[PDB]
RNA sequence: AUAUACCGCCAUCUUCAGCAAACCCUAAAAAGGUAUUAAAGUAAGCAAAAGAAUCAAACAUAAAAACGUUAGGUCAAGGUGUAGCCA
């Protein structure tokens, strides 16, 4: 049996999101890609470096917004610009989010030497695709 | 003035309008309990494991003048004083209650 | 390395080892480590305006700062106290009352049944357990599957009561199924003056014989522990009962409700025979008390009085009045029921 | 205001025959429709013997005098239920009369279930129909047996839900759980056609009577 | 050190057809619940099916394949519970 990225069946009481519900073979069929860069296109270089930056950027955002992320972040690179699109729960006060955006943007712009912007869409609670 | 306690708010919150022995259960082996209750719950200022309804509450006082407390230990229909196993009071307090009722 | 670090959800899953070959076919406890952490609080004690301290204080725009070594040690100790206090709260528990024994489920209250389809609350009803069987059955899933059969009773203490059997693989599910099924099978039991049955009742349900007796006020419930439990749910306060033959809990519950729900009130007897129903209490002397008068036409033919009745008498009842010594176990001093 | 609502709903119960259902039928009318013909003596149910006039050469005959009394009560009850805007469901499994009974229900303005009855329709209605489904307030059983000669499931299930039942009971039927039994023939087309006509006229009269009662009392409020 | 504490990622039956939960019903239920000219079962899940991919169409091929079985494989991908080393 295949155990990869499959949120296994419980007893109908586990709330899975749309992204979690779909197994790897549904990538490019029902669900898209969380990161979009040009480094895996044919005849393009720097796939290794773009992928390493993504791994870090996901661990950074989880720790910087602990318990406030409703779903996985979406990374969008255009030219040298990096854009982080995160669904965040409305737990923290509004002014605290302005602090973490100013901090996380400046810190990651001086670390990777690119303009980095953070885009946050606030949800009242995690969105449940189905109960499995 | 022991009678004052039974009219105070503290008594109402703890006991309501039920008798003071309503929510008491004796710990014993078997289903049939011993025919006498423990001799006494207090020995030399020490208290036993499961103090009886009278002993567990120090503010309750067994006095002939505190009639409202005494009535709880007498049958309203037959006017017979309950035996100690019925209410679970210790034998010391039961004798003291019987004398106060008499 | 920073890249070999996993999230808390994955770390606890591995450490707890709940899903494993040993667990399914035959203790570590989970903890949350972000419970007390406030965003912006670090071991170094830095103070971040807008994150862990007020952004503006007394009209002054705050700047970055760090707590002194003494101040930080206090904050560290305070959090340690709160964690220990939180652990103490976890240890503290509200003990519930036992039933007929400390390790048995019989006699244990499990609360009211759940609300109905249109917000029909049943807060006035109480549920009591009477039997809990944990039996293993044979099914291809695990070879031998597990099953819990629970018999419960429900009642509002004002004449309405019912019982049901619930089965499930989990004990919690059996409790829910039995509790909500019983609310659909509510008998109404007639109580004489709200505290006792209208008359003596003797019956045999399969191999379980019950013999109930109407008693005066203050007599209490001198009955099988299961009958005491149900009588409290029904609202009967004074009665005697004896159970003989088999002590099967289901036959005793079914047989009890069968007899209590088929009893004849005084008004019914007055209507059937057309005569007055008169009561004579020894504490009221010869005073005749009229407890039921026929609704329609009062008859004028006296009820036939035989010289010698043909009643079928029980040796157990009669034996006492014949002067025969009872058992050492009879009429012992017991706590108020 | 409150008096008017009380008048509409409380006045009808002060008259023995508020809807005058007595005139709709007569013993002679029932005898023309063969309502007195029962099954053979072998098929007789023990709880039907009270209603049987006798055995005419093997065929039990149904006393049409008791039928008139019982039918009067059943029709009166069916009218007060219809007057109060209650839901009435006609139920039968006889396939010869399936279309007739569905046409009758539609004419009355009520409901018919002449098809296979699903287990739990009444005891588990919320799962089948929806959370707030309103169950029938009265069930009229033109036939109380299913096609395997057993009681229709809805006879026991209607008692479980505390629903009164007006049922046509023949010599082989069990009337014990029928609230208002009507002893009579259920097999003959002329007998079933008479009963369907009576139930439809009775329901239409009660519905019309309610409309007239509402207009009179409503008109008084301005006037 | 322990895969006989585990996560992770898999093998095997297997492209086999089943696994699990909420209700309802029984002169009591240790269990069971089907009849279509129908007799108590109902309504949602997961798998299969369908759909998508191999850039028309079909077929085919891949992919998919639940719950369990083998304390199956992997402490040496990485992480990690418990025990052990720290001149
Ligand atoms: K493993
Ligand atoms: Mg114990
Ligand atoms: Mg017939
Ligand atoms: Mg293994
Ligand atoms: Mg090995
Ligand atoms: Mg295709
Ligand atoms: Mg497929
Ligand atoms: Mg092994
Ligand atoms: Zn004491």
């Amino acid at each position: 049996k295949n155990r990869a990225a499959r949120v296994r069946v419980a007893k109908g009481n586990k709330p899975v999101s749309y992204e979690e519900a779909h197994a790897p073979h549904y990538i490019a069929h029902r669900k898209g890609w969380l990161s979009l860069h040009t480094g895996n296109l044919d005849g393009e270089d720097h796939a290794a470096e773009r992928t390493l930056e993504d791994v870090f950027l996901r661990k950074f955002m989880m720790g910087t917004f602990p318990g406030c992320l409703a779903d996985q972040i979406v990374l969008k690179r255009r030219a040298n610009q990096v854009d982080i699109c995160a669904l965040v729960l409305r737990q923290l006060p509004a002014h605290k989010f302005y602090f973490l955006v100013g901090y996380s943007e400046t810190l990651l712009s001086h670390f990777y030497k690119c303009p980095v912007r953070l885009h946050l869409q606030t949800v009242p609670s995690k969105v449940v695709y189905k109960y499995i | 003035e022991p009678w004052k306690y039974l009219d105070s708010e503290e008594y109402h919150n703890r006991y309501g309008s039920r008798p003071v022995w309503a929510d008491y259960r004796r710990n014993h082996k078997g289903g049939v309990p011993p025919q006498r209750t423990r001799k006494t719950c207090i020995r030399n200022n020490k208290v036993a494991g499961n103090p009886c309804p009278i002993c567990r509450d120090h503010k309750l006082h067994v006095d002939f003048r505190n009639v409202k407390l005494l009535e709880q230990f007498v049958c309203a229909h037959t006017g017979i004083i309950f035996h100690a196993p019925y209410t679970g009071v210790c034998m010391k307090q039961h004798k003291k209650l019987t004398q106060a009722i008499q | 390395s920073f890249f070999t670090k996993l999230t808390a959800e994955e770390l606890w899953k591995g450490a707890l080892a709940e899903t494993g070959a040993g667990a399914r076919k035959g203790k570590k406890k989970r903890k949350d480590l972000n419970r007390g952490q406030i965003i912006g609080e670090g071991r170094s004690g830095f103070l971040w305006p807008g994150l862990n301290v007020p952004l503006i204080k007394s009209g002054v725009v705050q700047n970055i700062g760090q707590r002194s070594k003494e101040e930080q040690q206090k904050v560290e100790a305070t959090m340690v106290e709160q964690r220990e206090e939180w652990d103490r709260k976890r240890k503290i528990k509200v003990k519930r009352e036992r039933g007929w024994s400390g390790n048995t489920w019989g006699g244990v209250s499990i609360g009211p049944p759940d609300p109905g389809p249109n917000g029909e609350t049943y807060e006035d009803f109480d549920t009591r357990i009477l039997e809990v069987r944990n039996v293993f059955n044979m099914t291809a899933k695990e070879g031998r599957k597990k099953s819990v059969r629970v018999l419960v009773a429900v009642g509002n203490g004002n004449g309405a009561a019912g019982f049901a059997i619930g089965k499930a693989a989990d004990r919690g599910d059996a409790f829910r199924k039995a509790k909500n099924r019983a609310i659909h099978y509510l008998h109404y039991i007639e109580r004489y003056e709200g505290h006792t049955i209208f008359h003596d009742i003797s019956l045999r349900f399969k191999r379980t014989q019950i013999r109930m007796k109407k008693q005066p006020r203050g007599y209490g419930l001198r009955c099988h522990r299961a009958i005491i439990t149900i009588c409290r749910l029904i609202g009967i306060k004074d009665m005697y009962a004896r159970v003989t033959g088999s002590m099967n809990m289901l036959n005793l519950t079914r047989g009890l409700f069968h007899g209590l729900a088929r009893q004849e009130t005084h008004q019914h007897l007055a209507d059937k025979k057309g005569l007055h129903v008169v009561e004579f209490r020894e504490e009221c002397g010869p005073l005749p008390i009229v407890v039921a008068s026929p609704h329609g036409a009062l008859s004028k033919e006296p009820e036939p009085e035989p010289e010698v009745p043909d009643t079928k008498l029980d040796w157990q009842d009669v034996k006492a009045m014949q002067g025969l010594k009872r058992s050492v176990w009879f009429n012992l001093k017991r706590p108020a029921t | 205001g409150d008096d008017f609502q009380s008048r509409i709903l409380d006045t009808p119960l002060q008259h023995s025959d508020f809807f005058n259902v007595k005139e709709l039928f007569s013993v002679k009318s029932l005898f023309e429709a063969r309502v007195h013909l029962g099954h053979k003596a072998g098929c007789r149910h023990r709880f039907m013997e009270p209603y049987i006039f006798g055995n005419r050469l093997g065929q039990d005959i149904i006393d049409l005098d008791q039928t008139a009394l019982n039918l009067q009560l059943a029709l009166n009850f069916t009218a007060h239920v219809a007057y109060r805007k209650g839901i009435i469901l006609f139920v039968s499994r006889n396939r010869q009369f399936s279309h007739l009974i569905e046409t009758t229900a539609q004419a009355c303005g009520e409901y018919a279930h002449t098809r296979y009855f699903k287990g739990g329709l009444l005891t588990n209605a919320q799962l089948l129909f929806g959370p707030s489904v309103r169950l029938p307030d009265l069930i009229i059983f033109l036939h109380t047996l299913n096609n395997v000669f057993e009681p229709h499931v809805a006879v026991r299930d209607a008692a479980k839900m505390n629903i009164p039942t007006v049922g046509i009971v023949d010599t082989n039927c069990n009337p014990c759980l029928i609230t208002y039994p009507i002893p009579g023939n259920d097999d003959s087309p002329q007998a079933i056609q008479l009963f369907c006509k009576l139930f439809r006229t009775t329901i239409n009269r009660a519905k019309e009577k309610r409309r007239q009662m509402e207009a009179l009392h409503r008109l008084q409020s301005p006037k």
